[PDB]
RNA sequence: CUCGUCUGAAACACGGAGAG
């Protein structure tokens, strides 16, 4: 089958940026490509076809081109809400095939989060677990490092985190970090502290509670 | 209003056989080619399978060709998906997409559904537990924890869905028991936390779970 | 009738177009 290969595999720009995505087909597919945008969780909408054709209802940022086997996907001017993945697929040939895709972040300023930091409900404590949660609101890059303390004791092993997709319109992420204890555990110490680090602090910010 | 909807999606033990369907309206299928598209969490769609209007002639990816098979009842305009013999590698979101007309769209898939998740496994469903994260000491943060689940998905909303400015639900992890766990979260004013009630609703269509947790603080 | 093409709600088969 044709095999459709899609550089980059990731990008990251600034509003009003000039995008360019490419595609290589394996052999000639004539002019049989359509590029696809697709948001996380979302079906995929169909922005080009027939390699250079603008769908229906499509923004004119974007533009498709052929060079031979090369197709390019264009957005002359990069907007927030264009946080996506974007995917090339021929329709040459049966098997149609899809390029690997190409992830699309939005480059903005620097933005802190907004730190917030959950007790185990007591319902929770019934059982056997703790969950201590916090959760870092509306930051900008993604990387974040978020540490757990128990009494001033580092942990280690014991935390899960999960961070949302881009915001379509503020360009934003948000985090969760979730510390997982036995009841016992939590019951036998005091202080819960989530210490962040961020490039948007000038200092880790620590939010705790004191067990009671 | 063209619509693509899946169904069928759900939990299948290894070497067992599901059949999914693409219920369209809005347009019939007798006139169109419909195709199925499979993503993998995480990963990038992959093409199925099809089936072309008139001739009703169909057409396979290799890595499905001889277990899957594609069909069409144009009285219940309907495309239908059997899969045989499956293996943890076709865990998927399954998409039937329209390739649309083409004198306005050329061979473009120019309508998605919403897909349906089919997943894998020899593991049993489990349904979730449904714990608060309460408001506490502007702007004030609450939310729910929707913990040890199995398989994906779950669908959380607030106030039954008249509360969506703020939220933010996470993807879910999976913990080193082999079960999900997803929080979601939402920003309010302050000074309503006394007055105005916050319910997070949660749906595991897989364990016939529905949860509404009250958030107070 | 043919097509590494176009069109009929149509990648193949079928109708039509175009060229041979
Ligand atoms: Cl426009
Ligand atoms: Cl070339
Ligand atoms: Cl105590
Ligand atoms: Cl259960």
């Amino acid at each position: 089958d044709i095999q459709m290969t899609q550089s980059p595999s990731s990008l990251s720009a600034s509003v009003g940026d000039r995008v360019t995505i490419t595609c290589r087909a394996s052999q000639s597919v004539s002019s049989a490509v359509a590029w696809y945008q697709q948001k996380p969780g979302k079906a995929p909408k169909l922005l080009i076809y027939s390699a250079s054709s603008l769908y229906s209802g499509v923004p004119s940022r974007f533009s498709g081109s052929r060079s031979g086997t090369d197709f390019t996907l264009t957005i002359s001017s990069l907007q927030p809400e264009d946080f996506a993945t974007y995917y090339c697929q021929q329709s040459y040939s049966f098997p149609n095939t899809f390029g690997q895709g190409t992830k699309v972040e939005i480059k903005r300023t620097v933005a802190a989060p907004s730190v917030f930091i959950f007790p185990p409900s007591d319902e929770q404590l019934k059982s056997g677990t703790a969950s201590v949660v916090c959760l870092l609101n509306n930051f900008y890059p993604r990387e974040a490092k978020v540490q757990w303390k128990v009494d001033n004791a580092l942990q280690s092993g014991n935390s899960q985190e999960s961070v949302t997709e881009q915001d379509s319109k503020d360009s934003t992420y948000s985090l969760s970090s979730t510390l997982t204890l036995s009841k016992a555990d939590y019951e036998k110490h005091k202080v819960y502290a989530c210490e962040v680090t961020h490039q948007g602090l000038s200092s880790p910010v620590t939010k705790s509670f004191n067990r009671g | 209003e063209v619509q693509l909807v899946e169904s069928g999606g759900g939990l299948v033990q290894p070497g067992g056989s599901l059949r999914l369907s693409c219920a369209a309206s809005g347009f019939y299928i007798s006139y169109s080619s419909i195709h199925w598209v499979r993503q993998a969490p995480g990963k990038g769609l992959e093409w199925v399978a099809s089936i072309s209007p008139y001739s009703g002639s169909t057409y396979y990816a290799d890595s499905v060709k001889g277990r899957f098979t594609i069909s069409a009842d144009t009285s219940k305009n309907t495309a239908y998906l059997q899969m045989n013999s499956l293996r943890a590698e076709d865990t998927a979101v399954y998409y039937c997409a329209r390739q649309g007309y083409r004198r306005r769209s050329g061979r473009g898939f120019d309508y998605w559904g919403q897909g349906t998740l089919v997943t894998v496994s020899s593991a049993s469903t489990k349904g979730p537990s449904v714990f608060p994260l309460a408001p506490s000491s502007g702007t004030a943060a609450l939310g729910c924890l929707v913990k040890d689940y199995f398989p994906e998905p779950v669908t959380v909303s607030w106030n039954s869905g008249a509360l969506t400015s703020g939220v933010h639900t996470f993807p879910a992890v999976l913990q080193s028991s082999g079960l999900y766990s997803l929080s979601s979260v939402v920003t309010v004013p302050s000074s309503s936390l006394g007055t105005q009630t916050y319910i997070c609703n949660v749906n595991h269509k897989p364990s016939n779970t529905k949860v509404d947790k009250k958030v107070e603080p």
